[PDB]
DNA sequence: CCGGCAATCGATGTATATATCTGACACGTGCCTGGAGACTAGGGAGTAATCCCCTTGGCGGTTAAAACGCGGGGGACAGCGCGTACGTGCGTTTAAGCGGTGCTAGAGCTGTCTACGACCAATTGAGCGGCCTCGGCACCGGGATTCTGATGGGCGG
DNA sequence: CCGCCCATCAGAATCCCGGTGCCGAGGCCGCTCAATTGGTCGTAGACAGCTCTAGCACCGCTTAAACGCACGTACGCGCTGTCCCCCGCGTTTTAACCGCCAAGGGGATTACTCCCTAGTCTCCAGGCACGTGTCAGATATATACATCGATTGCCGG
């Protein structure tokens, strides 16, 4: 007989590790070939330092992050465990920006 | 037969530069003069909060079995004292991280 | 070299992982696109203020400093890459 | 003014025969009540009404003299003898009654959200957290 | 051609970590994050001062600006204490 | 001549542009235009034996002394002792014999059908009845139909300057007692002059205008002085004049008549300051102007005129008043 | 001369009224008093600043300006009073 | 000798608003330490072009109301309707304002 | 003439307005919250220039910072009319000076 | 004679102890540019005197709003059952990451020199502060009209 | 036999007029002083040329992460029942609002010093760029140790 964990264990266990950490959750290539298409449309044939793209990366996961602390909140606030894109809307009209 | 140059420093036992506070207080466009005793206010005020950063700092440090401080313990500091969460509440800290921190419901019965 | 679908990079276990460090323990599956969305507009107005910076200073490469006060004319202060 | 007072000869009813020469007697329902039943509206609809009403006018909804006396009490705390304009007073009557339009807004969206018409204390709590305002 | 000097905070803040923890280094990101907090607190309060001195239709700043903008700016604590060094060091550099 | 017929007096062209603007016990009173200026005739009849309007008519013998002062008063405008324009000026009185004319009789049905009268309808009248004719200038709308018409309070303080100032030379010079200020019977008239100049006893001043020109008109109970022979009509037996009530103007005869013992021959100039005293009260409680008081300068005149109705009471005369009152100085 | 207990000032009518211009149907029991709590706390803040800035000018009087310039600094802006 | 009478540079520029003043007001409020001599034009033209854009709304408001002079609450029921105005002054309040009419629909009767 | 005198906006919007609705009228609140208004923006866009100027190591302000402030400043669709506006207006008063 | 509560028993993931190896951090040296000493001119800020406007405090009348009590209808809250969507785990496929190699577009600095902004003197007209008028707008009252909610009376598979 | 619809009834809501009370445009004077006009003059920045840093493009190889599919159970959602607790309406009690009026405190304006800050010249010490070691932290390996999930083993109604 296989062991098996019951569902809600490694999810505590890999919230209490990426709790701990400092590091980047995001692969650097795909964001830096995202950053460059979107500015693609404001100008044609820019060039980027590298310490551009390291700051932009910094601060969306940051943005993410707090985004997500809010939602938790929103979706227990409604007797319920798992978040729902109500909750995101609701923390967004909330917060000000549309 | 000048008097051997004293720094205003000294005279006002500080460790933070009072000339370049005034340079830069003159040369900032903030009023058409400066008076002389600005520079000293400005100067003993922000060596108080650097000091009292640092000390939070490094004890937060030495809490890890460490001897140097990293931005890690900056971010520890920063965010378990009351008056400094409300002055910064609106800063990003690179390479910080976040407080351990789980709703009580979602703990396993 | 004109590049298009890179919104698809930012893949599932990524959005997860963020959530995790968010501290979430279940997820919908439509949480996906909404988090997609809202990344793009976060990104789009960010980059439109840096390039006007860089305009402005008659470049043709975007600096950190262009990124900084960026953020920081947003309301979004970060320590650490100079400035 | 002829250097005497008479009767009314010199006016033949002119604001009579100009309007409400016998306009002036009954308007609308003549009858009312009469009625054995209580005649009721049933919850929530003058509620409705209210909120239809409100949401039209402009004017101050407290009472000037209690927030007065309130103003004055918290200030005096800082500092001892004060005065104030009456424009001051008014600013921050202005400011506090649209602060708490805004907040009773973002807590009625609150409370929809979790299933319900009722505001509770708790959607205040959890307004108040979000935007910011309470650690 | 010569590569044009820079200046930072960083001998002042390293004097006062050795003077409060003794025996405690720093890194390069942690210097980095110091220099900026030290611009941001400087550009807040001399802004406020400068937004004081011009409500007043006056064309100096005093110490008596740069008193009212910490207690304007900095929180319940952190307030008194900070009031406190700065008069202790115009006294003393005053007297001397 | 004597009893002319109407037409010599009142031709088509006058006859066709008369338009009614009062009546009374006298008789009535028209406006028409002649002599490019718009003039004002009151038509009273005379000497008959009818009973009109609740009274019986009246007679020459006491109409005389109502034309002399009232030439007396248009012709104080041309003397350089005392001078001022506050009185009519004497166009023509002259005598008819006849009937209505039809045309002032649709007229008066007009002025009834708009209005309404105090009145009969004058059609029993032969042509062997007897009528007087006085010619006037125009001076205006009354003070009565004026009331929301006023400026503000510094309209107010001329009005009252003006009148004071009138019967202070009237006094001085003739000695004057008219005592029927009802504010029924003041004039108001626009202007141009930015000042008006009045001489008493040799001594010349100005006052502000501020628009308007008064004048007072109606003098049928007056008492007047000259040269030792005094004018006036004996009023001492009729008592419903004095058992008015329901405003204070009605009891202001009953205060002069105590003042005066009921000796009506008798020169009282304080009588006439009393009158203003009502005309104030009036102007305190009667009136709505278009400017409330905000200005701090029309808040110290108000008080000023609070403080002149409460005090005034203490003076002898209107040239006392004039001269003496801080008001005016 | 003292003030005291004077919150209790503001009825319940009041809370009623703003909670109507607000757009809610259906109010606990146990507002107010939370009402009140969050009003007390506003007031202190903007009338601490509002002392500050009228003490620091040598005057005795509170004006409609040190009012505007503490909303202001608060990140409140209001126009229509002497602004 | 003669110097050839005088010309605002508002009349000049073809503005409503004045120029000098913007100057004026721009040299004394400590912005910088020299300044050109077409900034005051652009800013007048500016503020000029975002004063007509609100009173016309404002205006069209009023109408509709059935009166002939705007008051507070035709300025915040003209900004308040119109996406980028309501963007630009997102943190501010108007005296006596009111708000906009707006129930959500699960409160409204079956 | 005894009190300081005070400067307002207030004539030249009256201008403006007369201009654009040649028979409507206005009130003295709504005559102050215009006031305000203006300053307001004035003060947001010099700010902005100032901030910019500092950046680039520049002692002038000149139409440049001004124009790329109004494009930092407001919303789009709202930009590009006031950009236009004061182009015209600068080269109108280039021409004929 | 089971539904339970405790006590094991195995397996998995994380914390802890010891040895080698590096590159980032802590000092030492030389030089040059920015701050300190010394002195003068003039104008912003402090102080006294005076005026007068606006803030505080009092009194009486009235009446509109706050406070109180009660019946009852509709909503908040708990308990239950069912179905499927989300978590855990395994085998296979893909592209990120690292380490080099080569090229050149563009950031960063220096030197010349012209044109644009600061400053000054003489001149003058825009804009604000007192005093004053007045045409029409906003407001109220009544009366009529409408519109909406809460009701009983009915045909029907 | 459960109803689910329509016609009436009454009570708010909105329109139409007539009369009142004041506000917002304007008119005049009288200055004050800030904006315009015509000059000279010193320096900020536009422009042209050069050097060399760092950004871009391509290639090969490893290994970890992303992807697809199978299976089962715990969570979300709909339905029913119960009871408390807010809403609507009538009656009684409190204090807010309006109007008017003195008294005097403190903010605003005018004139007169006079001390503190900017500006200039000379000189040298503090602070920055560059170059070397060595040791705190990173990496690798083995070793407990805490905890989750299943099984046993009696146990009282």
């Amino acid at each position: 007989k296989p062991h098996r964990y019951r569902p809600g264990t490694v999810a505590l266990r890999e919230i209490r590790r990426y709790q701990k950490s400092t590091e980047l959750l995001i692969r650097k290539l795909p964001f830096q070939r995202l950053v460059r298409e979107i500015a693609q449309d404001f100008k044609t044939d820019l060039r980027f330092q590298s310490s551009a793209v390291m700051a932009l990366q910094e601060a969306s996961e940051a943005y993410l992050v707090a985004l997500f602390e809010d939602t938790n909140l929103c979706a227990i606030h409604a007797k319920r465990v798992t978040i729902m894109p109500k909750d995101i809307q609701l923390a967004r009209r909330i917060r000000g920006e549309r | 037969t000048r008097a051997k140059a004293k720094t205003r420093s000294s005279r006002a036992g500080l460790q933070f530069p009072v000339g370049r506070v005034h340079r830069l207080l003159r040369k900032g466009n903030y009023a058409e003069r400066v008076g002389a005793g600005a520079p000293v206010y400005l100067a003993a005020v922000l060596e108080y909060l650097t000091a009292e950063i640092l000390e939070l700092a490094g004890n937060a440090a030495r809490d890890n079995k460490k001897t140097r401080i990293i931005p890690r313990h900056l971010q520890l500091a920063v965010r378990n004292d009351e008056e400094l969460n409300k002055l910064l509440g609106r800063v990003t800290i690179a390479q910080g991280g976040v407080l351990p921190n789980i709703q009580s419901v979602l703990l396993p019965k | 070299k004109v590049l298009r679908d890179n919104i698809q990079g930012i893949t599932k276990p990524a959005i997860r992982r963020l959530a995790r460090r968010g501290g979430v323990k279940r997820i919908s599956g439509l949480i996906y696109e909404e988090t997609r969305g809202v990344l793009k507009v976060f990104l789009e107005n960010v980059i439109r203020d840096a390039v006007t910076y860089t305009e402005h200073a008659k470049r043709k490469t975007v600096t950190a400093m262009d990124v900084v006060y960026a953020l920081k004319r947003q309301g979004r202060t970060l320590y650490g890459f100079g400035g | 003014a002829r250097t005497k007072q008479t009767a009314r000869k010199s006016t033949g009813g002119k604001a009579p025969r100009k309007q409400l020469a016998t306009k002036a007697a009954r308007k609308s329902a003549p009858a009312t009540g009469g009625v054995k039943k209580p005649h009721r509206y049933r919850p929530g609809t003058v509620a409705l009404r209210e909120i239809r009403r409100y949401q039209k006018s402009t004017e101050l909804l407290i009472r000037k003299l209690p927030f007065q006396r309130l103003v004055r009490e918290i200030a005096q705390d800082f500092k001892t003898d004060l005065r104030f304009q009456s424009s001051a007073v008014m600013a921050l009557q202005e400011a506090s009654e649209a602060y708490l339009v805004a907040l009773f807004e973002d807590t009625n969206l609150c409370a929809i959200h979790a299933k319900r018409v009722t505001i509770m204390p708790k959607d205040i709590q959890l307004a108040r957290r979000i935007r910011g305002e309470r650690a | 051609r010569r590569k044009t000097r820079k200046e930072s905070y960083a001998i002042y803040v390293y004097k006062v970590l050795k003077q409060v923890h003794p025996d405690t280094g720093i890194s390069s990101k942690a210097m980095s994050i110091m220099n900026s907090f030290v611009n941001d607190v400087f550009e807040r309060i001399a802004g406020e001062a400068s937004r004081l001195a011009h409500y007043n239709k006056r064309s100096t700043i005093t110490s008596r600006e740069i008193q009212t903008a910490v207690r304007l700016l900095l929180p319940g604590e952190l307030a008194k204490h900070a009031v406190s060094e700065g008069t202790k060091a115009v006294t003393k550099y005053t007297s001397a | 001549k004597g009893p002319v017929p109407f037409s010599h007096c009142l031709p088509t062209e006058k006859l066709q542009r008369c338009e009614k603007i009062g009546e009374g016990v006298f008789g009535e009173v028209f406006q028409t235009i002649a002599d490019h200026t718009p003039v004002a005739i009151k038509i009273i009849a005379i000497e008959g034996p009818d009973l009109v309007n609740g009274s019986h008519q009246k007679t020459f013998e006491e109409i005389l002394p109502e034309i002399i002062i009232s030439k007396e008063l248009s012709l104080l405008s041309g003397e350089v002792c005392n001078r001022t324009e506050g009185f009519i000026g004497l166009n023509s009185v002259h005598c008819v014999q006849g009937s209505y004319p039809p045309l002032l009789l649709k007229a008066w049905d007009h002025y009834n059908s708009t209005k309404g009268s105090a009145n009969d309808r004058p059609d029993f009248f032969k042509d062997d009845q007897l009528f007087i004719v006085l010619e006037f200038e125009f001076g205006g709308i009354d003070l009565e139909q004026m009331r929301t018409k006023l400026s503000s309070l510094a309209t107010a303080k001329s009005i009252l300057h003006q009148l004071t100032a009138s019967l202070a030379v009237a006094e001085a010079s003739l000695r004057f007692e008219h005592r029927d200020l009802h504010w029924g019977n003041v004039l108001l008239k626009k202007t141009s002059l930015k000042k008006l100049h009045y001489t008493l006893n040799g001594k010349s001043s100005t006052i502000p205008s501020c628009g308007l020109q008064v004048s007072i008109i109606d003098y049928t109970l007056s008492r007047l002085e000259r040269d030792g022979i005094v004018v006036f009509c004996d009023v001492s037996m009729d008592e419903d004049l004095f058992t008015g009530d329901g405003d204070y103007q009605f009891d202001i005869y009953r205060l002069m008549k105590k003042e005066n013992n009921n000796r009506w021959g008798e020169y009282h100039p304080y009588s006439n300051v009393l009158w203003l005293h009502y005309l104030t009260d009036k102007m305190l409680k009667q009136m709505t102007f278009k400017t409330k008081c905000n200005t701090p300068a029309m808040k110290q005149i108000k008080r000023k005129i609070q403080e002149f109705h409460r005090t005034m009471l203490n003076f002898s005369s209107a040239t006392d008043l004039l001269c003496q009152h801080s008001l005016f100085k």
